[PDB]
């Protein structure tokens, strides 16, 4: 029975939340080593004893794998008109820190972690994102806001967690969260699940080591809807 | 279960009288021990004969099979065997030691502080219950008294919350006084 | 504004291999930002 | 044998009991209970439980296996000012409000303690007090003093708390407050700044 | 004393049996089958006990179903919304007609 | 097919007055009821094959039988069914099941243990809809309505005549009006006309209020509307009476609230069932409201509502007819001239005319009389009417 | 009463003033007097800081734009 | 009143309106082998193999029930089962 | 409000002098009225009052006795309660009052 | 291998000395009892415990699990940011020190003079000019928790955030070294 | 439109996603949304939320990443002023 280690505490003991949405304390770790474990790892515990039997490799949901760009749409920057400053900002904030990195550290200047493309509909947000996916070698990870909203409790947070993990696995990876308004609504029981997804997205954004190799792009036609805690300082700052 | 039936078949292969016992440790949480002995019914005998078990005496029909077993297949593929506990002396006198009450507790005087507090509390609640009993007796409403005797049964004032408390108070006081005289006589 | 102009002078320095920012570069950054803030 | 049967009755309630909600009693020795596992059950009531504790909705303890009701568990909500949450404003701390102090006490402290005089005159002591005046004159301070000096449950709400979105939640909160005061009586309800929801009713058009 | 002991013993026995499920009746389907809705398991086509006449199993009634076969064995009081249940006066007010003047 | 489930009613007794002929008619009705009771009581008792097949099917089915939804049909004897908890199971289809009506989305009957499909739940109607069906027809007939001859004619030509005489419409080449709205001042006879229609109709009659069509959960409103109209379609000749349509028929507008938008969604589902993709079928809809100016234009447009039947306040002739109807049972006096009360200024409605009679009877009871008189009637009028006007400006 | 105060301060001087001020204003006056005493590294409250606090709290008009009066 | 009582009594006596169920005509099924397939064939919960593990192991998502690491039975071959497809699994 | 839903509209006008006397005698039944109590004069001293105000007058007349620590009420207590309960609030600004001649 | 898991729950209430009320995380509420050699005082209402899976008895207590909402309300920053980092505001940092140091350092004089509460304070000015660094400059001495709950979770228009969103400020400050609730931009509370 | 508005959270967007996937499996599909104003209401700030999420799912399915394909959408409404400007954008309609 597949389960996750929500925390590891000393007596050598673990608190396991099974896939059946119930958390059990383990008086002993089981058949694996406590040192080679941490919060969040996938472990196959016993059906009834609930004791860890072996560790499991990082598993990605089918939706997360389908989220990766494999067709590589072909859209040159010449196809975008009237946005030369915007294209320059996006390429210098999302692509330039990617394939340069070390020299950005050489100047000791922090490249921003995320980019929020916002504006009226039809202004070219998703077009610019598609062009960026076209003219970059990074592993683009497209998605939408409504995708990270599911019936089951914690399914959206799990989805965004696997998306960000798959982004981490590929060193040059870009995450494009289109239509951020679906999960980025202002804080106000599906509202609880959407809020859990949003806080999971914020936690993933904050958990990045500074100027890491994963950059996040988000698009939105309505910014007044967007939760102000999304912008902040460590998260998406370049409100293009 | 089906797998239980298969392994019981495997056991009967060696000997035709291989009995299976099923124990429920959580259902047998109290003075009730839920245990049962089962042996398979040969499904061929179900039509070749009738029932698998002869009834030559009345020693087998003093029990009543549990609905769980009939739903799971009692008297159709397995049949229950009556459970008899072979308990003897030197195995019963040893188990009477788990609560044996060594001689010290038979002479302990409790402590007089909480004994006095308990006596006072029981006396006060008894004064209230005696007020209630006084009300119940002087009311003596005669509109079919045998009916008011049955319309006011709720384990209340008249007798249950009555002298049962007298019984507790008198027993406690007598035991305490007798123990006090015993220890003032025996010990110097 | 000062933090962003410090960052924007470096951003100007990203073009070409300049590992250091020159006084003309800071001047460009301020004449960009202090006027862009008006919009 | 009777002693053994009493011991078994006691052993019926033997710790690992599931909490349930009492919905309604079908009849004596029987009830409908809502187990906190999320499913309703039709169970049997032990005779030894005192029937007056079976409230229309009360927390009861159910047998783990048989689901039968075997025990009734003992009962802050919105405010329910606790003993450790007293305002600790004494009447001495209030400087010179003798007329207001006496008029307030004669309606909100004397009836709870000296109800005998009200019964002797037979006047149905006043139930409502409206304190009014310029702001900062000592109204809320006097209500705090009453809260600290009273033996009754104190409820403190603001008139602006009642004005909410989600129509039917304002009056719902008013009814919740009054029903809470009803449950643990005697009680005092202090609705400060009620002037928000107190204006003269006119022909509202929205 | 025998009566007391027997009463306690039958109370113990009737306490050992499991609690029966509570479900609303969608409709009676046969003379011996009822389409009930057990919360939250769902809808069941249950059989009726021999002591329950099918004609009293009206739509939207709260029947009790045994723990194992979901057998309809009691008709039970009907379901009332808890907020609507408190609307019925149980203790009459003390105001009388002689307390109204003019 | 599943033809109309018409409401049951006994034959009407004409004499009204407590005479011997009325007693004879009621005794004849009772005699037929006794004959039916005796026949259907001696049937099963006098009664002393298929039993083997029924027993075999019942043992194979077992009890209880869980109700699930059929998701996919894989083979002729295998299918994926989702239990009520949302978990799908790959189960086997037993032979004694029609493969014809086994379609995705249907409510299948599953074994409790093996979960094999053992039957199909045919009706599976939402219990909140099956209550709307009228089983006991109201006793108010068309003879209980005073005046309203034009309104009665329109409502008949819309809902009753098409069923009784479809040949006129077939030869004429016109489809009969399948939607009517009854609007007017309160207490005029809208619900009375709907009750008379249900009493006289031979089609199944579904009565809603327009406030039970609104459900707490998100999708349950439009789903309930669709289920109601599906049930109306199942019994081919059907009449759906949506009283108080103002409740959900209010004009659509941009609302910043989930509740108002969900109610607008419910109304949109209603008018998509009324006239949208796919023909509505032999389902006629009657709607009633006191305020038609507040209704959404799409809801009352032709095609959905074909006849906007007006229900004005009664005039002198209609007032006289209503007084005659509502004083028929009363033991009237000789000096009582109803014409004095019939005059009025302009604002005596049919509902008021009945309360006037009730109040007059009450005043007669006050004087220990069972025969109402003129003074009783005038006192009742000046007691029962509550008013609310321009000043002396116009000449 | 709970404040340290001083022998030289005479509260009757401040009480007799014709200014109409609520009990909240009295509390604010006393709190500002304490703050003024504490700002000058003094553990005693005297007439001067009490007077200045009185004058500060009394000033409640703010702007009033000079023509409403 | 007694006519109303008789009407109620007739309705209660009949009171069946036998609900139609998907029962095939008797000649259509006429099968005692339905018990044979009921006893032999076992129900299978549907689940999608999210991740394959390389004796290969398979991670299955049983909709909302749980995630398990299982192996194929001898009936099917490893080539048939691919990542991401929905498969049937026994309840034990 | 249409007939058939609300068949009878019963109006509750403010009590007249006799009705006010009846309410006074109803709400002072448990009160220890002095010998010189003329409840009719109290009814006359309350023109256009409501039933609740008539009861409030009795309550305040009793509260005066409570203040004086006596169990009997006099006519003076009722007269002062009439004034305390029936105290209205007027315009307080003759400017607004004089808009309408 | 023989070890079995234990369900995790919160002790909601104390029934008696030997009876407890525990709510399983995604289970029902059970009345249970302690094992035996457990300090009953450690089991306050709200603590995390590990019930046995069969007898449901409380077996051991567990630290709480870090809650969501509380990420900027509970983090501690006992750092040392010099006033040189926030440059050009010597007068403002002087005023902030004069306001915060005197009550924190020596409240004995404050209780001596009588005036207990120095609370309040206000730093209106241009937006984003270094308001946070001002409270970060004062972090030179103490000020460990230093919570930032800007325009949220204290009022929420009418009352919505209170008690559990008005009191936990003062609890997690009291159970640690002194800090500054530092609510910010209250001009946008509930909007 | 009723089916796209589901009681459970996230189910309407899921239904839209499977609907567009099924359309993509076929060659030259035609999709008709009658009374699009039922779910295509303008966004606001819980209100519909779930309905707004379904509308956003439909919006990104019509236009955005992952080209829609040979799917011509058909939408009808008698109140076009209440539609979301993003949905009315001439890349989706
Ligand atoms: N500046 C531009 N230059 C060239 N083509 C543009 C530009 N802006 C938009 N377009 C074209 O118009 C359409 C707009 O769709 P696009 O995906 O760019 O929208 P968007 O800005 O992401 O907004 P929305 O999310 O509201 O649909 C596309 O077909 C794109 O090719
Ligand atoms: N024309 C009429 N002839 C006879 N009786 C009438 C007439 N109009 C109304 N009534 C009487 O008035 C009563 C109430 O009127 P009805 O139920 O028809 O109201 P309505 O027109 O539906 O209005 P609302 O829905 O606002 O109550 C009826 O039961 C009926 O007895
Ligand atoms: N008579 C008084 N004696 C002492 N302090 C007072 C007095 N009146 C007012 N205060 C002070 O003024 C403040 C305002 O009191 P409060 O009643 O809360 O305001 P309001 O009167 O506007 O409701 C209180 O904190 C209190 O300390
Ligand atoms: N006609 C009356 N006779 C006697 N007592 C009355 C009368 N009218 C009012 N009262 C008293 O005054 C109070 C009026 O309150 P209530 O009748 O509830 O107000 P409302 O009529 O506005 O609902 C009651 O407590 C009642 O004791
Ligand atoms: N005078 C200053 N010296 C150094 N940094 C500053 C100054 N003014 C603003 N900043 C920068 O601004 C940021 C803080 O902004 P802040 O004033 O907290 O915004 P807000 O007041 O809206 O919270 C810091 O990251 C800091 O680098
Ligand atoms: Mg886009
Ligand atoms: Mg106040
Ligand atoms: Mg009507
Ligand atoms: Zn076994």
């Amino acid at each position: 029975l597949v389960s996750n280690v929500i925390e590891l505490l000393d007596v050598k003991c673990a608190v396991i939340k099974t896939s059946t949405r119930q958390t059990y304390f383990l008086p002993v770790i089981g058949l694996v080593d406590a040192e080679k474990l941490k919060p969040g790892d996938l472990v196959g515990v016993n059906k009834d004893s609930y004791l860890i039997l072996e560790t499991l490799p990082t598993e990605y949901d089918s939706r997360v794998k389908a989220m990766e760009v494999d067709e590589r749409p072909t859209e040159q920057y010449s196809d975008i008109g009237g946005l030369d400053k915007q294209i320059q900002e996006l390429v210098e904030a999302i692509v330039l820190p990617m394939n340069h990195k070390e020299k950005f550290e050489n100047l000791g200047i922090q490249p921003p972690k995320g980019v929020l493309m916002y504006g009226p509909p039809g202004t070219g947000k998703t077009l610019l994102a598609r062009a960026c996916a076209a003219q970059t070698k990074a592993t683009f990870l497209k998605l939408a806001g409504p995708q990270l909203v599911q019936m089951f409790i914690g399914d959206g947070a799990k989805l965004v967690r696997d998306a960000f993990a798959l982004a981490k696995e590929k060193a040059p990876s870009i995450i494009f969260i289109d239509e951020l308004d679906a999960i980025g609504t202002k804080r106000f029981a599906g509202d609880r699940e959407v809020q859990r997804t949003m806080l999971e997205l914020l936690n993933q954004l904050d958990g990045f080591q500074p100027n890491t190799q994963v950059k996040v792009i988000a698009a939105t036609n309505r910014v007044d809807i967007l939760d102000p805690a999304l912008l902040r300082s460590g998260r998406l700052d370049r409100k293009i | 279960s089906g797998v239980d039936i298969n392994t019981q078949q495997s056991f009967e292969a060696l000997s035709e009288r291989a009995v299976a016992v099923v124990v429920d440790p959580i259902q047998s949480v109290k003075g009730k021990v839920v245990i049962d002995a089962f042996r398979l019914i040969n499904a061929n005998m179900m039509v070749l004969g009738h029932e698998p078990r002869q009834t030559t005496s009345n020693l087998g029909h003093l029990n009543k099979p549990s609905i769980q077993a009939l739903i799971h297949g009692l008297n159709r593929h397995y049949y229950s065997i009556t459970i008899n506990y072979r308990k003897n002396e030197l195995e019963q006198k040893m188990l009477l030691n788990l609560h044996k009450k060594s001689w010290m507790e038979g002479l302990t005087l409790q402590d007089y502080s909480e004994h006095c507090k308990h006596n006072e509390s029981v006396v006060k609640e008894m004064l209230e219950l005696a007020k209630n009993y006084n009300k119940a007796v002087e009311e003596e409403d005669k509109m079919t008294p045998e009916q008011l005797a049955i319309k006011n049964v709720g384990k209340q004032d008249p007798k249950r919350h009555l002298e049962e408390h007298v019984d507790v108070l008198m027993t406690s006081n007598i035991v305490q006084c007798l123990a006090a005289m015993l220890d003032t006589v025996v010990f110097k | 504004d000062l933090r962003n102009v410090c960052t924007e002078a470096g951003m100007f320095a990203i073009r070409a291999d300049h590992d250091f920012v020159v006084q003309e570069d800071f001047m460009k950054a301020v004449r960009k930002v202090a006027d862009s803030k008006k919009l | 044998e009777f002693l053994h049967a009493q011991e078994e009755v006691k052993r019926i309630q033997s710790i690992p009991l599931v909490i349930g909600q009492f919905l309604e009693a079908v009849d004596q020795n029987t009830a409908i209970v809502g187990s906190t596992t999320g499913s309703n059950y039709y169970v049997r009531i032990l005779s030894t439980i005192d029937r007056e504790l079976l409230k229309p909705n009360a927390s009861v303890a159910l047998h783990k296996h048989s689901n039968a009701l075997v025990d009734v568990l003992p009962p802050s909500s919105i405010m329910m000012l606790t003993s450790d949450q007293k305002p600790d404003v004494m009447y001495a701390d209030i400087g010179g409000m003798d007329i207001q102090k006496q008029e307030v006490r004669e309606a909100v402290e004397l009836p709870l303690t000296h109800f005998e005089l009200y019964k002797q005159i037979g006047i149905d002591p006043p139930r409502g007090v409206l304190m009014y005046g310029p702001p900062g004159c000592g109204k809320t301070m006097l209500a705090k003093a009453v809260a600290h000096h009273t033996t009754a449950a104190f409820i403190r709400v603001v008139g602006s708390e009642f004005v909410q979105k989600y129509l039917g939640e304002g009056p719902r909160m008013v009814r919740d407050v009054f029903r809470l005061a009803k449950e643990n009586a005697p009680a005092i309800i202090f609705i400060d700044e009620i002037d928000a929801i107190a204006t003269k009713r006119f022909d509202a058009q929205t | 004393l025998n009566a007391k002991v027997r009463l306690l013993r039958e109370e113990l026995q009737l306490l050992q049996e499991q609690g029966s499920y509570v479900g609303e009746v969608v409709r009676a389907m046969d003379k011996k089958k009822v389409l009930v809705k057990v919360h939250p398991e769902g809808k069941f086509v249950v059989d009726v006990d021999k002591n329950i006449d099918i004609n009293d199993v009206t739509p939207n009634c709260r029947v009790a179903l045994r723990n194992d076969s979901y057998t309809l064995h009691k008709i039970l009081p009907n379901k009332v919304d808890p907020l609507v249940s408190l609307m019925m006066v149980e203790k009459v007010p003390d105001s009388t007609y002689e307390m109204i003047g003019g | 097919t599943k033809g109309p489930d018409a409401a049951s009613k006994l034959p009407l007794v004409t004499p009204h007055t407590q005479c011997r002929l009325k007693l004879l008619k009621l005794e004849r009705i009772k005699d037929y009821l006794l004959m039916e009771e005796e026949f259907i009581r001696n049937q099963e008792q006098m009664k002393p094959k298929q039993e083997e097949e029924r027993s075999k099917v019942d043992d194979l089915r077992g009890t209880p039988m869980s109700v699930g939804t059929l998701e996919e049909i894989i083979d002729d004897n295998h299918a994926i069914v989702s239990t009520s908890v949302g978990s799908e199971h790959y189960v086997s289809i037993l032979s004694f099941v029609d493969k014809d009506l086994l379609e995705p989305g249907c409510s299948v009957l599953l074994n409790h243990k093996v979960h094999a499909v053992i039957g199909v739940l045919m009706d599976d109607t939402d219990p909140l809809v099956t209550v709307m069906k009228v089983e006991k027809a109201p006793q108010e007939t068309y003879a209980d309505i005073g005046g309203l001859d034009n309104q009665i004619q329109e409502i008949k030509e819309s809902v009753e005549l098409p069923l009784t005489h479809p040949e006129y419409y077939e030869e004429m080449g016109i489809k009969p009006p399948k939607g009517v709205i009854l609007y007017g001042p309160p207490g005029t006879g809208k619900t009375l006309l709907a009750k008379a229609v249900a009493n006289q109709t031979s089609a199944t009659f579904l009565r809603v209020v327009g406030s039970e069509l609104i459900q707490k959960y998100l999708g349950d409103g439009p789903k309930l509307v669709r289920e109601l109209f599906r049930v109306a379609e199942e019994h081919a000749p059907s009449i759906v009476f949506i009283d108080e349509i103002d409740a959900i028929g209010t004009k659509r507008y941009d609302s910043n609230s989930g509740g108002e938008r969900e109610i607008q969604r419910t109304m949109l589902e209603l008018l998509n069932q009324l006239d949208g993709f796919d023909s509505r079928g032999d389902v006629k809809v009657i709607m009633a409201t006191n305020r038609i100016e507040t209704l959404d234009p799409a809801l009352i447009r032709p095609g959905r509502i074909d006849r906007k039947i007006e229900f004005p306040l009664p005039d002198e002739k209609t007032k006289k007819r209503i007084f005659q109807i509502h004083t028929s049972r009363m033991t009237l006096a000789d000096d009582v001239t109803l014409d004095d009360l019939i005059m009025a200024k302009d604002d005596l409605s049919g509902a008021d005319i009945k309360a006037i009679c009730t109040e007059a009877g009450l005043m007669a009871l006050r004087e220990r009389r069972m025969k109402v008189t003129n003074e009783d009637f005038k006192k009742s009028k000046e007691n029962v009417l509550y008013k609310k006007t321009p000043e002396g400006l116009y000449l | 009463s709970k404040m340290n105060l001083s022998e030289e301060v005479d509260l009757e001087d401040y009480v007799a003033r014709p200014d109409k001020i609520s009990g909240a204003d009295i509390n604010s006056i006393c709190q500002e007097s304490g703050m003024l005493a504490v700002r000058e590294n003094r553990y005693i409250v005297l007439a001067k800081d009490f007077e200045k606090a009185y004058k500060t709290v009394i000033k409640k008009d703010e702007q009033e734009h000079e023509f409403y009066k | 009143d007694d006519i109303q009582q008789l009407l109620k009594k007739i309705n209660e006596l009949t009171g069946i309106k036998e609900s139609d169920t998907g029962l095939a005509p008797p000649a259509l099924w006429d099968l005692a082998a339905d018990k044979q397939t009921l006893q032999s064939e076992q129900p299978l919960q549907v689940a999608r193999c999210t991740k394959i593990i390389n004796d290969p192991k398979y991670i299955i998502n049983v909709k909302q029930f749980a995630k398990f690491v299982v192996d194929l039975s001898d009936q099917v071959a490893p080539t048939d089962i691919e990542e991401g497809m929905r498969v049937g699994v026994d309840r034990n | 409000l249409r007939p058939g839903r609300i068949d009878r509209k019963i109006e509750f006008p403010p009590p007249n002098e006799e009705a006010r006397l009846d309410i006074l005698k109803i709400h002072s039944r448990k009160m220890n009225l002095t010998r010189g109590i003329n409840l009719r004069k109290i009814a006359e001293l309350m023109p256009g009052a409501s039933g609740a105000e008539v009861k409030g007058v009795c309550t305040e007349a009793g509260m005066y006795a409570l203040r004086e620590r006596r169990v009997h009420v006099t006519q003076e207590d009722f007269e002062m309660a009439v004034a305390k309960v029936m105290q209205k609030d007027s315009e307080k600004n003759m400017s607004i009052k004089k808009l309408w001649k | 291998l023989q070890s079995v898991g234990q369900i995790v729950g919160e002790v909601l209430k104390q029934l008696t000395e030997e009876k407890f009320i525990v709510k399983a995380t995604n289970g029902p509420r059970y009345v249970v009892g302690c094992r035996r050699q457990l300090d009953k005082s450690k089991l306050k209402p709200g603590t995390r415990v590990a019930l046995d899976m069969t007898t449901l008895t409380i077996m051991r207590y567990l630290p709480r699990e870090v809650d969501p909402l509380v990420y900027n309300m509970s983090h501690e920053d006992p750092g040392n940011v010099s006033y040189s980092e926030i440059g050009g505001l010597s007068e403002q940092i002087r005023e902030l020190r004069e306001v915060i140091e005197l009550p924190l350092t020596n409240p004995e004089l404050f209780q001596r003079v009588g005036i207990i509460p120095p609370k309040g304070c206000l730093l209106y000015g241009p937006p984003g000019t270094g308001k946070t660094l001002l409270a970060r400059a004062v972090a030179s001495q103490l000020d460990c928790n230093f919570l930032k709950v800007v325009s949220s979770s204290i009022v929420d228009k009418y009352i919505g955030e209170s008690a559990r969103l008005i009191r936990e400020m003062f609890n997690y400050a009291r159970d640690h070294q002194p800090c500054i609730i530092f609510m910010d931009e209250i001009d946008a509370i509930g909007g | 439109g009723s089916e796209l508005v589901q009681k459970y959270v996230g189910e309407g967007a899921r239904m839209v996603r499977e609907l567009f996937e099924m359309a993509r499996t076929k060659k030259a599909c035609l999709i008709f949304f009658d009374e699009i104003d039922a779910i295509g209401g303008a966004r606001f700030d819980g209100g519909d939320n779930e309905v707004q999420r379904t509308m956003l799912e439909l919006i990104n399915q019509l236009d955005g990443f992952d080209p829609r394909g040979n799917i011509k959408v058909l939408m009808a409404t008698n109140r076009p002023d209440t539609l979301d400007p993003a949905l009315m954008r001439p890349g989706r309609l």
